[PDB]
RNA sequence: AGACAACCUGGCGAACUGAAACAUCUUAGUAGCCAGAGGAAAAGAAAGCAAAAGCGAUUCCCGUAGUAGCGGCGAGCGAAAUGGGAGCAGCCUAAACCGUGAAAACGGGGUUGUGGGAGAGCAAUACAAGCGUCGUGCUGCUAGGCGAAUCAGUGGAGUGCGGAACCCUAGAUGGUGAAAGUCCAGUAGCCGAAAGCAUCACUAGCUUAUGCUCUGACCCGAGUAGCAUGGGGCACGUGGAAUCCCGUGUGAAUCAGCAAGGACCACCUUGCAAGGCUAAAUACUCCUGGGUGACCGAUAGCGAAGUAGUACCGUGAGGGAAGGGUGAAAAGAACCCCCAUCGGGGAGUGAAAAGAACAUGAAACCGUAAGCUCUCAAGCAGUGGGAGGGGGACCAGACCCUGACCGCGUGCCUGUUGAAGAAUGAGCCGGCGACUCAUAGGCAGUGGCUUGGUUAAGGGAACCCACCGGAGCCGUAGCGA
RNA sequence: GGCCAGUGAGACGAUGGGGGAUAAGCUUCAUCGUCGAGAGGGAAACAGCCCGGAUCACCAGCUAAGGCCCCUAAAUGACC
RNA sequence: CGGUAGGGGAGCGUUCCGUGUUAGGGAGAAACGCGUGCGUGAGCCGCGUUGGACGAAGCGGAAGCGAGAAUGUCGGCUUG
């Protein structure tokens, strides 16, 4: 009895990862006040979005047990 | 394994003891203030042989321009020196200053090739 | 060349020596340490959370949860596992031979795992088989089963465990066939 | 295999010859897989006893400065801490396991590569376990000096067989390893000078570790 | 009855802290305090898990797993079943009924769950198994004993050195004027207990015991379960909130029953609450006996190698130091001289005076002697040039010490847009004094296998370690809530 | 892309401007240089101006910016 | 081939363990003091009209492993 890593829990119900290994997200703000948001922009709302490079850090950080390619 | 650090101080700070060996008063004495004394010496000495190299060009051109100065009126360094080029010769300046005392006569003899050629 | 304590040693590169910081100067990572001046990150003891941007709403924060986890609907899970034919043709299977579960541990080339071993076992076609097998599996994909009944391999599919059902809904569902067979006939 | 081995009888006459043929590790890679494989041995040995106090086991702490001098502990206006005498030891040792851990095929590799580094000396025997009844140094001796084993050099005896009385009748020598298959090492195969095998011990070692 | 380090059980039960504030949450049912018992305690013989296939009291380790979940869905918290091991053990009682009484009690009978027992009849009987005064037994512990093998030379001393020998079931260890298998005490090996203790066997004795058939009417642990409310605890924060345990109030059913299977109802499966008791595997060190130490060596190691919980300080709770190493042996210096003692100088002891404030004895700091040199001088004290003077040389043209006079030269650190700063810090010297360890994740470098790789706990001639131990784990399929 | 840092108080100078009084060694931006983190020379001394970017030795030589009465290196040079 | 924060490479030393009951050592070890010795440096190698019993090199391993700053800290000793 040890101690081995916590995975962040709130960060694990938010990012996943794809079998080729990338990490991917939701987009935020479909939720309320989609009346007055065009149909278009909707549907770009709805999609799922490769996470930008930037945060990778953080994110990879908080969920330690996440099988993660960044392709090396 | 405690290691208590025994001698490998002492060692370092009596091998820079001996280096400050007759520096006036506590200069001598105490290692904190020795320390720093070696630095600035080895400092000095480093900058001084640069300036070393300056300061004896400085003097053997003075010396050089009392030594001529004596023969003509209107003789100079200056006019010396740009007739020893146009005449062609290498020698530098450290051997006119040392043959200006050692061997005057030389001196006086150069000069005499130079006016003769100019001439 | 013979081997005795004495001449032995590592390999070159095996063991790179660790920096000590806070020794000298000239060594390292001296005074600071690498650190560079003074703040947060520099002060000894446990840092900011991971996950943290300044008091930002963090990155996690400000993205809304993933489709089905959000609610407590429970994870998608694997209940097979799924077996190429590519795999079967590698393997030094010779006619006749049965595939099953077991002789897939036989040779190796399913090495379960606790929730692994609980399960059953499917097979999905890629690659294209030559030999006649004789394959047990609970079920096949329509490639698959195609691709093995075209290479004349006979298909054994295993009874599942029965779904305890009460009296009543068998009374239901039987009451059905029944229809339906009183109507086609 | 590429060099023979000499089997002796108990006179000292050379009856035969065997092969010992083992995995070797190829020859770039070979001192520093047997020096891993030592390393580790000796460092699963090591037990870590070295204790020391932090500056919380310390005893006689109160949170003061204190009210008077202690001579040599401290003076009068001073706070309690590490940076006394008698004050705690930052990051000392605490009691520690070293164990670390090494693939059983390394293990093996290291163990067989020494083995085989030892083919320049070792003997076999024609395994005497009969010849000693009564338990006498003095006679193993004897036997040794027959070999050509001069009771100096440390020398290691391979065998299947612990026979009580060969094996009292060794266990007074300094330089001799009596090895059964259940006790044997990396270590004292590199340690010792001459190696010596009996002949079932070399059917043993040369299938374990044999090379297909 | 009191005492008792840690461990343990029960009762009360915080706060700083984390959440970059804080209030739910975290810290943590931790510390502390009270009470209690043991060498372990507690738990424990399914009103249990599970899922349509099965298990078979409790505890502990590995793993599942940082998975399912919980959560101002924030900080964080965090299971279980399957699977592998360690270790194994199951028993007493209430009620129906039959005896004795007016009772309340006592004696027999009776204890189980894919139901048992009471009731009513007919068969079997001898072995088996469990407990245990008394006692020579076995072993071990608490005193012991026997125990192999060497000499001379070498400057205080020989165990060292050179040179000869020998023992070894003994070459562990400590001592000895100096390092020893062979000098001493010992070690291997082998013998030994009147008395007490302990584990084991046996030990009269004490215990128990089967088998079938009929009978739903008799029993199967009541102010209980449940229900309504108020909480607590379960990984699970009231949530759809099961299971578990408590305040207030109501309040069942007996096997044709009752409970559980994560609201609830049906069906099936599993089990039998409201009475008890029980060994081992596990935790710990005020200690006892052995062992080892990439542990300390007098500022270290325990606070304590000497009066150490002392001196001293505090009304009191409490705080809490320092002082080790003459020599092998005191052989601790007779006698004379200075002489009131101390102290000294000879002599004598000693390998050495090492001379008692005595072993190596650095620096600061205090001096003494010899070489050069300063009293018209301005300077972070040096440095490059070197007048004059002095010293030990062998490559005598060199080295070393001094320093007439010229030039150059704004202490160190920290920290700053920036410092000589009149910005901080250091009296000086010597010691002690800081990126450490454990466990995981990622990356790199090296190896090992790639007939994919690897074992965890666990076992090991004590450790290490051969050889096991495939449970797990990583890689072989993705998409999708 | 991977692994893994510091930095996130800047100063003046040239130039374009705003605030201010076309005040400030003021303040705030824009495009540059030096300092920061740069020693050497010129500037009496003199972070930010000019020259130039210091691997090291030499009792060698040529120059830049700047200078040639004496302190103090070089012309008490020439001609208007 | 200037260099702060800072990153990377190559090394030296200290105590201990393996080799090792090692080589060497009352024909004087550690240490202490010295050098016209060798290193880019950390340092090494050599020497002792000190010292009185231990202990290298090589090839490896481990850390209570390198001090001038902490109004650090304990002793010693100054200044006034
Ligand atoms: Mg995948
Ligand atoms: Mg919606
Ligand atoms: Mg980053
Ligand atoms: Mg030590
Ligand atoms: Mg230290
Ligand atoms: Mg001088
Ligand atoms: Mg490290
Ligand atoms: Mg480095
Ligand atoms: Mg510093
Ligand atoms: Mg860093
Ligand atoms: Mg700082
Ligand atoms: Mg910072
Ligand atoms: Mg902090
Ligand atoms: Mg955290
Ligand atoms: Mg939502
Ligand atoms: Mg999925
Ligand atoms: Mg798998
Ligand atoms: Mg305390
Ligand atoms: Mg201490
Ligand atoms: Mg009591
Ligand atoms: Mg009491
Ligand atoms: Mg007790
Ligand atoms: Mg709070
Ligand atoms: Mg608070
Ligand atoms: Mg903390
Ligand atoms: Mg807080
Ligand atoms: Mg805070
Ligand atoms: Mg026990
Ligand atoms: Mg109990
Ligand atoms: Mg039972
Ligand atoms: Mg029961
Ligand atoms: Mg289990
Ligand atoms: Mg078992
Ligand atoms: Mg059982
Ligand atoms: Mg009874
Ligand atoms: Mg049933
Ligand atoms: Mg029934
Ligand atoms: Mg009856
Ligand atoms: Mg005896
Ligand atoms: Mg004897
Ligand atoms: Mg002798
Ligand atoms: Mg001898
Ligand atoms: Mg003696
Ligand atoms: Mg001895
Ligand atoms: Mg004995
Ligand atoms: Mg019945
Ligand atoms: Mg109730
Ligand atoms: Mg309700
Ligand atoms: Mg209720
Ligand atoms: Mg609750
Ligand atoms: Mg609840
Ligand atoms: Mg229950
Ligand atoms: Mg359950
Ligand atoms: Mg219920
Ligand atoms: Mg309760
Ligand atoms: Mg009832
Ligand atoms: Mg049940
Ligand atoms: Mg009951
Ligand atoms: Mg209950
Ligand atoms: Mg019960
Ligand atoms: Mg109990
Ligand atoms: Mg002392
Ligand atoms: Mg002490
Ligand atoms: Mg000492
Ligand atoms: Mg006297
Ligand atoms: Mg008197
Ligand atoms: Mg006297
Ligand atoms: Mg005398
Ligand atoms: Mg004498
Ligand atoms: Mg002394
Ligand atoms: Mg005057
Ligand atoms: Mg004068
Ligand atoms: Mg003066
Ligand atoms: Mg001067
Ligand atoms: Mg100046
Ligand atoms: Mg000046
Ligand atoms: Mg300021
Ligand atoms: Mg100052
Ligand atoms: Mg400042
Ligand atoms: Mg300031
Ligand atoms: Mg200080
Ligand atoms: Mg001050
Ligand atoms: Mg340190
Ligand atoms: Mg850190
Ligand atoms: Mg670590
Ligand atoms: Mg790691
Ligand atoms: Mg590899
Ligand atoms: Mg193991
Ligand atoms: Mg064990
Ligand atoms: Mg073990
Ligand atoms: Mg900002
Ligand atoms: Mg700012
Ligand atoms: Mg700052
Ligand atoms: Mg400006
Ligand atoms: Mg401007
Ligand atoms: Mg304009
Ligand atoms: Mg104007
Ligand atoms: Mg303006
Ligand atoms: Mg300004
Ligand atoms: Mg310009
Ligand atoms: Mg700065
Ligand atoms: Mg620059
Ligand atoms: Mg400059
Ligand atoms: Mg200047
Ligand atoms: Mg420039
Ligand atoms: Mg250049
Ligand atoms: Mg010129
Ligand atoms: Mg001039
Ligand atoms: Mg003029
Ligand atoms: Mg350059
Ligand atoms: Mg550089
Ligand atoms: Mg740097
Ligand atoms: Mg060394
Ligand atoms: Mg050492
Ligand atoms: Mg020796
Ligand atoms: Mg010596
Ligand atoms: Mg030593
Ligand atoms: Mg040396
Ligand atoms: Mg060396
Ligand atoms: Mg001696
Ligand atoms: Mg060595
Ligand atoms: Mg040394
Ligand atoms: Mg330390
Ligand atoms: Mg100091
Ligand atoms: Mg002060
Ligand atoms: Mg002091």
């Amino acid at each position: 009895k040890g101690y081995k890593m916590k995975t962040h829990k709130a960060s694990a119900k938010r990012f996943r990862v794809t079998g080729k290994g990338k990490i991917v997200r939701r987009r935020a703000g479909k939720q309320h006040l989609l009346a007055k948001k065009n149909t278009k922009r909707k549907n770009r709302l709805s999609k799922l979005i490769q996470v930008d490079r930037s945060d990778y850090d953080n994110v990879i950080g908080a969920l330690p047990y996440l099988k993660v390619n960044r392709k090396v | 394994t405690r290691v208590k650090r025994g001698y490998i101080a002492r060692r370092r700070r009596k091998k820079i003891r001996f280096f400050a060996s007759s520096f006036r008063g506590a200069h001598s004495r105490l290692t904190r203030t020795i320390a720093q004394q070696k630095i600035r010496a080895l400092v000095s000495a480093h900058r001084d042989r640069d300036r070393q190299k300056r300061d004896f060009r400085r003097l053997w051109i003075t010396r050089i321009n009392a030594a001529i100065r004596e023969r003509g009126v209107y003789y100079n360094y200056s006019k010396f020196i740009h007739d020893l080029y146009k005449r062609q010769l290498l020698l530098n300046r450290k051997i006119l200053a040392q043959i200006a005392i050692l061997n005057p006569n030389c001196i006086y003899m150069i000069y005499n090739e130079i006016i003769k050629k100019e001439d | 060349t013979r081997f005795r304590l004495d001449n032995l040693g590592p390999q070159p590169g095996s063991r790179k020596k660790g920096k000590r910081k806070g020794r000298g100067h000239a060594a390292g990572q001296g005074g600071s340490c690498g650190f560079g001046m003074r703040g947060q990150k520099s002060r000894s003891g446990p840092g900011i959370m991971r996950g943290f941007e300044g008091g930002q709403m963090p990155l996690y924060r400000r993205i809304p949860k993933l489709r089905g986890i959000a609610g407590g609907m429970r994870a998608g899970l694997p209940k097979y596992v799924p077996i190429n034919l590519r795999d079967i043709e590698v393997a030094g299977f010779k006619e006749g031979e049965e595939v099953s579960l077991e002789s897939l541990k036989a040779k190796g080339i399913i090495n379960p795992s606790g929730r692994e071993r609980r399960l059953p076992l499917k097979i999905l076609g890629e690659g294209e088989l030559s030999t006649k097998l004789q394959i047990k599996a609970r079920a096949f994909s329509g490639s698959a089963k195609e691709k093995l009944e075209a290479a004349g391999c006979s298909v054994t599919v295993l009874p599942g465990r029965k779904k305890y059902i009460k009296e009543s809904v068998r009374k239901n569902l039987a009451r059905a066939d029944e229809y339906f067979a009183k109507k086609r006939a | 295999e590429l060099i023979p081995l000499p089997i002796l009888n108990f006179s000292g006459e050379k009856v035969g010859e065997t092969f010992l043929n083992l995995k070797t590790a190829p020859s770039e890679t070979a001192r520093a897989v047997v020096h891993r494989g030592l390393i580790t041995h000796l460092q699963n040995k090591r037990r870590g006893t070295a204790s020391t106090l932090t500056r919380a086991e310390v005893r006689g702490g109160g949170r003061k400065p204190y009210p008077q001098k202690k001579t040599g502990r401290a003076r009068r206006g001073s706070q309690r801490s590490p940076l006394r005498p008698g004050g705690g030891v930052i990051f000392g040792p605490k009691p520690r396991d070293w164990t670390i851990k090494m693939n059983k095929k390394e293990r093996r590799l290291a163990l067989s590569t020494a083995i085989a580094s030892a083919v320049g000396n070792s003997f076999v025997v024609e395994e005497f376990a009969e010849n000693f009844e009564k338990p006498k140094t003095k006679d193993f001796i004897a036997a040794m000096q027959r070999w050509g084993l001069d009771p100096a050099e440390k020398s290691l005896f391979f065998l299947m067989d612990l026979v009580e009385n060969v094996e009292k009748s060794g266990r007074n020598i300094r330089t001799l390893k009596l090895l059964t298959p259940r006790s044997l090492n990396l270590f004292d195969v590199l340690n010792a000078e001459k190696l010596v095998f009996t002949e079932g011990t070399i059917q043993y070692l040369n299938q374990r570790y044999g090379v297909d």
